[PDB]
């Protein structure tokens, strides 16, 4: 029917949800931004269910249905008011026609998205793509609107109860993230972690062998080290990449007092060389085009009601589609006929946007901006959390997987998001066999909330460190 | 209409209490209803009270049961939950 | 030499600061910062002279004579050294590679821009990139070096002495943005200045006529007007008039039982479009991409820095070069003969960039990230102010035009800024015809001063409303 | 080479005699000379007494001048100044 959230501006905004709270009574008991949740969802008998399950559709089903229960009712309702709010619908659809050129990196490489490995560049052009679309439309309203620049956590807290099983995730995830770093010798890597850290004289006379010597990749060691070291440990290493450098074209060129300046003059070239190839292999390193693809939920989101050619008029339906898909575990099977069914002439083309079975590498790598039935919830957290046709009806509650990052992470209320996050992940566990998935959602929701992440709504992406490197306590 | 629909309710009702405190009543038939409906556009919402008649073991007996049925007429998807929310003898 | 001017914060750099000011003795008698100016300048001689004067290349002489005269001795002193400190030499050099993708809009886009006019994006991404620029390399350490964002004073004390001098500037300054047209009458601009405050009755019955009446060209007046206010008050109005068309729909739907529900549904649609197409207007009209020409002083000198390859190390040449030439005024020709045979290459390079006679139409509307010949003013009053390499020389005097904000605008002193500027407008009156320059320099600086600039090194962009609107009094 | 290079600064000395303090000296020749300069790094000042022999019409008579000389040694342009500071009869 037609959108019930008027609204243009902050102060609007707050009327409405202000006026919205005390006809529901909504809550932040266990939420970082009010919501239905008065209660943290018990997803024990999901346990017991798919340990007694045999058949794998019902382990699904299990699955999938204890998901629904943890995100029913903790969805950060003022955001995702916003973000579905008459003003940022009109100005987020419009914003991608008055900038398709910008996009097309990505954008018109689509259908070769689908399939194929996205390049950096569509990677880098997207994010800065979602952060101008974010700025240009003024997205930002509070810190739960916000685009991270911060730092990841070194100490997580959680309930003693589950430390071991968090710990236990993270051995899974570093185990991964070690996949994905390979493999160049460890050796190597000491030698440059060592040597920035101040010792730069074994350059004269590498321990390994030669300063050039190149082993089965076709280059030399020193390049792969670095690019290594900087995959591992951030962009700063080439900086001091600089600094470290003093010694190079000083004591060989500057230094006319100590060493040669014939046959050494050269020597600055040498490891100069490897260095720029060093920041060339990280650049398309495994782990920076993975990080890269990072995704970015609403500005995805709009994108892909962009693609379907919604208009602020039909979007509505969209929003009750993604409520009721989100209202009661409904397997993708029955998604794609209600797509395929409705008169609306999006779910069709919305449809034909899948990606699934198209993709061939592992789906770490997928572009952000390929729509999967899986990331449908990327969607769902924006617009089915509150059906804009109906917002009342929101009480009746409607979950979508990234909702669960609106639960509280202190410890006065016992960290219910860790909690939840880690039952899914012993649900998955007891269901499924995890070493064998390309991606734990769980694991992945943990991770957000080790960058710090509060809201779905949050871009995470120029967070700077390791998350994984974080301590439990 | 809604004389076709209660029975099933009871049955329900009855097959529910069976589980519920493990026994073998069996549904012999209905004799009072009360219905209380609350519709707004898309959400219904739907309490009954009921009294039945069943069998345990061969005597025939009364009971005072009370339903809630909550229903959402969706476009993509219409949603019906019951819950046997009381089941007493009289 | 090198760079001795060892500063990475704001402690080192107070210090550094009392350090030089006690063994040079620095006044502020005169000035908003402490600089050598121990006396207003007087440029009397010079008027007399550019009267005397008949070849055209003794007046540039003349003129140039004057303005290094007038900027000679009060440089901001603080915030000069502050601009040039090694701290912020390196994070403003290095943060160009470490953002070259933010601004690729007008970087990579650079040979074309050096003839063409750009396009807003461009001017909008350059402004956006120029903010963060400050921001990432914490620029700011006072005042005189903020990014102002508050409004136009619309009230200007000056001498009796001056007066007639400066509305006649003022005068001049008007007529050139009247050149922004090619004329809407005036009622029109009363009409929705009054429309907007929130009087949609007036809609019914339009003085002129009807709502729909068009001018000439033979668009809608309504949006010509909106069009014409947003420029005068501000990108709000497109809001703010919007609005007071939500207050006629609802008055048409009380009303609706008296008044058609037919051709009065169409008088809300068509004042929509009118607010479109004013926004439309608005977008493109010559005042906006002018007001977001400015060019921003010390982010386009790093800039062309970066562009013409120097390092923190090469630098101090650059402000050596940039001394020498403020110190003494030497013409064009005798820059572009030094900046080639210089042993450093980057004198080589940097001259590559200029696009002076390129241009074709009006030069206000070259991009502010394109130097030319003209622009190199630019820089030095960042870098040739004070002499890195050896600053003590700085005492010698260098003048650049903007060192003039650095003069007092206030009634204590009788305002020396506006004398100076208005002797300058005076000079180039005296010896050319200010109607067929392109560009007045004494105008442009008035114009800042009239924005509540005080150092070169202000942001005056995110600034509100219109300069010329000012009054003498 | 001093003797072969020193006379220049008189010649202009009277020139500036003639044009501020009106008048159309003409210059013989330079017999005393006394330099006295302060040089740091690139900062050069240099103040000259010189007297001069120069032709009022006619008669040759000497003349006590004096002159400031400042330059700065550059990377890009060497610069010079020139300024009498004193020029009277003896």
């Amino acid at each position: 029917m037609e959108n019930k959230i008027e609204v243009n501006s902050k102060d609007e905004m707050n009327k409405w949800f202000e006026e919205f709270k005390k006809g529901n009574g909504l809550v932040d008991t266990y939420t970082n931004s009010y919501s239905f949740c008065e209660s943290v969802p018990n997803l024990d008998r999901f346990v017991f269910q798919m340990a007694g399950a045999t058949d794998d559709a019902q382990k699904d089903s299990i699955y999938a249905s204890a998901l629904v229960e943890a995100t029913k009712f903790c969805a950060p309702i003022y955001e995702c008011a916003w973000a579905s709010s008459t003003g940022i619908v009109k100005k987020g659809l419009e914003w991608f026609e008055k900038n398709t050129g910008t996009i097309k990196s990505w954008d018109e490489s689509y259908i070769e998205l689908k399939v194929e490995v996205p390049k950096i560049e569509q990677l880098f052009n997207y994010q800065q793509a979602a952060l101008k679309w974010r700025k240009d439309i003024g997205f930002r309203v509070n810190a739960n609107t916000a685009a991270l620049s911060n730092k990841v956590l070194a100490e997580y807290k959680v309930p003693g109860e589950i430390v071991m099983s968090v710990k236990e995730m993270l051995s899974d995830m570093i185990r991964r993230r070690n996949l994905i770093l390979n493999p160049v010798s460890h050796e190597h890597v000491e030698w440059c972690r060592e040597f920035v850290k101040g010792k730069y004289i074994m350059a004269f006379n590498p321990p390994w062998g030669d300063i050039n010597k190149s082993g089965r990749s076709g280059i030399a060691l020193v390049a792969t080290g670095l690019a290594k070291l900087a995959e591992t440990e951030g962009k700063g290493v080439f900086d001091e990449a600089k600094k470290t450098v003093e010694a190079l074209n000083g004591y060989l060129d500057k230094h006319k007092d100590e060493v040669d300046k014939a046959s050494a003059d050269n020597m600055v070239t040498n490891l100069l060389k490897h260095v720029a190839k060093a920041q060339e292999l990280y650049k398309n390193s495994s782990a920076l085009r993975a990080q890269g693809a990072q995704i970015d939920t609403v500005f995805s989101s709009y994108y892909w009601l962009y693609k379907a050619g919604v208009t602020p008029e039909t979007f509505p339906t969209v929003s009750q589609f993604l409520f009721e898909l989100g209202k009661h575990p409904r397997g993708t099977k029955k998604m794609k006929k209600a797509l395929l069914s409705t008169p609306m002439k999006w779910g069709k083309k919305l449809y034909e946007l899948f990606a699934d079975d198209s993709f061939q590498q592992n789906r770490i790598y997928m572009h952000p901006a390929v729509l999967t039935a899986g990331r449908i919830s990327e969607m769902g957290v924006c617009f089915g959390t509150i059906p804009v046709a109906n917002p009342d009806d929101a009480a009746l509650g409607s979950g979508h997987t990234k909702s669960i990052l609106n639960l509280r992470t202190n410890t006065e209320t016992n960290n219910p998001c860790a909690r939840t996050i880690v039952k899914l992940f012993e649900i998955q566990k007891t269901g499924f066999n995890i070493q064998d998935m390309d991606i734990v959602a769980s694991e992945h929701l943990l991770h957000q909330s080790l960058v710090g992440k509060q809201s779905p709504f949050q871009n995470a992406y120029n967070v700077k460190g390791n998350a994984t490197s974080a301590n439990i306590i | 209409e809604n004389s076709l629909e209660i029975e099933e309710l009871a049955r329900f009702a009855v097959d529910e209490h069976n589980k519920k405190e493990n026994a073998l009543l069996e549904f012999v038939r209905v004799v009072k209803a009360k219905e209380q409906m609350h519709m707004k556009e898309r959400q219904i919402n739907t309490m009954y009270y009921l009294t039945l008649e069943a069998k345990d073991g061969g005597k025939k007996k009364l009971y005072e049961a009370k339903v809630w049925v909550k229903k959402y007429l969706g476009d993509f998807w219409k949603d019906n939950f019951k819950e046997l929310q009381e089941f007493k003898p009289v």
